[PDB]
């Protein structure tokens, strides 16, 4: 059945964009089911080998994520990890999320889903998830996806050098055992830890740590960065959560890299999108994702 | 293969944001590990270029003296002349005409050239366009009227002359009313006319 979905899903690689592929609803519940049991099989912290490609944030632009695919490679071509939000915002969420699961399921050793602040009931219902589902589906579906979406693994760390997550630091986050702690399935708090890494956010401007804009979490600066790289052995974060015009941008001198995978954000920004590849001597490399925006002088 | 259980940056990437930044030491490390200083990224942005909008003019000056190419112009056309006249960065302009930059050198787009992209509005354009409007009107007339090619160039008539990068050439006659953007050189005995933007003030960096 899975080959029969991924088929399905990737039939529209050459249709003009936003052409819908409309699963069957128990078709998209085996995805959710099945998936869901291999995310409570592997490490709430993933631990995870070059080669590798990471992608920020989708955000159900579906057919961006097809040309991620395609200038990346589709799997098993390339191994990837995804720092999370999948839906909301865009138009085809569901899409998004099913090729996403579909791979997650067909190759479950090399292709990684984390989640982000979006991958959270009470987010996605109102940023339009949710009104998808009931456009398209039912209610029900949803709290599936729900379900699906409490079980995700929440942070990685590639070659015990690139730690990973949607969001960013915590004031709480002392040891990595505190995320290997985390039982699953869960909701995202309104703070803590487990809030704190799916919604923190960097800032050039606070020394130590800040109220973050959002109304949720932190701010955390530059020395805060430095201090948990040397404390944690790491050599670099890597994060999403916020859009950067070139797809990704630098922090703390290099210490942290942003990503954004969804160029043309929502229809409201100019932005790139930009996946890291990361090969196995840990060599750290940018694909950009765009959207579309001597001769001799003359003789008498 | 499954993947389930020291990090660097690509060179280039590495270059890139330490010239926009002022990172002397990272540039000279990228430098060393990459084979041209003067490579483009996806979008034509070189490390010359970052360093110009940066004014990390010690960077300019390592880059220069390494040889990244003083007259490479990007996706837009603009040289790094363009871009220090357009920040009003005489210190730069300075650099770059003495180190091999196309004084007449014009964007792609209306074709302009780096004295025109003085921007009146910011602090420093009358020291910026004063150096340029001078250096413009010196070349054929400083140094004996020497200039250096910066280009090879096969004459495409009997009247033209034919140069390699790197020659010394004398202009004799400039202001020549029959051709307003060529000039009567000298090169070993030989005369002929020869284009204004293949020539800088010195020769580059080889």
């Amino acid at each position: 059945n899975l080959d029969s979905i991924i088929g399905r899903l990737l039939e529209v690689q050459g249709s003009r964009p936003g052409k819908n592929v409309q699963l069957t609803e128990n078709e998209i519940r085996g995805l959710c089911l099945k998936s869901r049991e291999i995310f409570l099989s592997q490490p709430i912290l993933l631990e995870l080998e070059a080669p590798l490609k990471i992608c920020g944030d989708i955000h159900g632009q579906y057919y961006d994520l097809l040309r991620l695919f395609e200038y990346g490679g589709f799997p098993p071509e390339s191994n990837y990890l995804f720092l999370g939000d999948y839906v909301d915002r865009g138009k085809q969420s569901l899409e998004t999320i099913c090729l996403l699961l579909a791979y997650k399921i067909k190759y479950p050793e090399n292709f990684f889903l984390l989640r982000g602040n979006h991958e959270c009931a009470s987010i996605n219902r109102i940023y339009g998830f949710y009104d998808e589902c009931k456009r398209r589906y039912n209610i029900k579906l949803w709290k599936t996806f729900t379900d699906c979406f409490n079980c995700l693994p929440i942070a990685a760390i590639v070659d015990e050098k690139i730690f990973c997550c949607h969001g960013g630091l915590s004031p709480d986050l002392q040891s990595m055992e505190q995320i290997r702690r985390i039982m699953r399935p869960t909701d995202v708090p309104d703070q803590g830890l487990l809030c704190d890494l799916l919604w923190s956010d960097p800032d050039k401007d606070v020394q130590g740590w800040g109220e973050n804009d959002r109304g949720v979490s932190f701010t955390f600066g530059a020395e805060v960065v430095a201090k948990f790289l040397h404390k944690h052995d790491l050599d670099l974060i890597c994060r999403a959560h916020q859009v950067v015009e070139d797809g990704y941008e630098f922090f703390a001198k290099r210490q942290l890299v942003t990503l954004f995978s969804a160029p043309n954000y929502c229809g409201e920004f100019d932005n790139a999108g930009a996946m890291m590849s990361v090969d196995e001597t840990l060599m750290c490399s940018f694909q950009i994702l765009k959207p579309a925006d001597p001769i001799t002088p003359p003789r008498n | 293969r499954s993947v389930l259980r020291r990090a660097r940056l690509n060179p280039l990437v590495l270059l890139l944001d330490a010239a926009l930044t002022g990172e002397l030491e990272v540039v000279q490390q990228a430098v060393k590990e990459m084979n041209d200083p003067s490579q483009p990224n996806e979008e034509g942005i070189t490390a010359l270029h970052n360093a110009i909008c940066g004014a990390n003019y010690s960077i300019v000056d390592f880059l220069i003296t390494a040889g990244a190419n003083v007259n490479s112009p990007d996706s837009h056309g603009w040289t790094p002349l363009h871009c220090a006249a357009s920040c009003n960065d005489t210190v730069i302009c300075m650099a770059l005409v003495q180190h091999g930059a196309a004084i007449f050198a014009t964007t792609l787009s209306d074709g302009a050239t780096a004295f025109e992209k003085c921007d009146p509005y910011r602090e420093g354009y009358a020291d910026c366009a004063t150096y340029l409007a001078d250096v413009e009107q010196s070349m054929g007339l400083m140094n004996s009227g020497a200039v250096y090619a910066l280009w090879d160039y096969s004459a495409e008539f009997g009247d033209e002359l034919s140069f390699r990068e790197g020659e010394s050439v004398t202009v004799l006659r400039r202001d020549g009313p029959e051709e307003t953007d060529w000039w009567w050189a000298a090169l070993h005995g030989q005369e002929g006319y020869v284009p204004r933007n293949y020539f800088g003030l010195f020769p580059r960096v080889k």
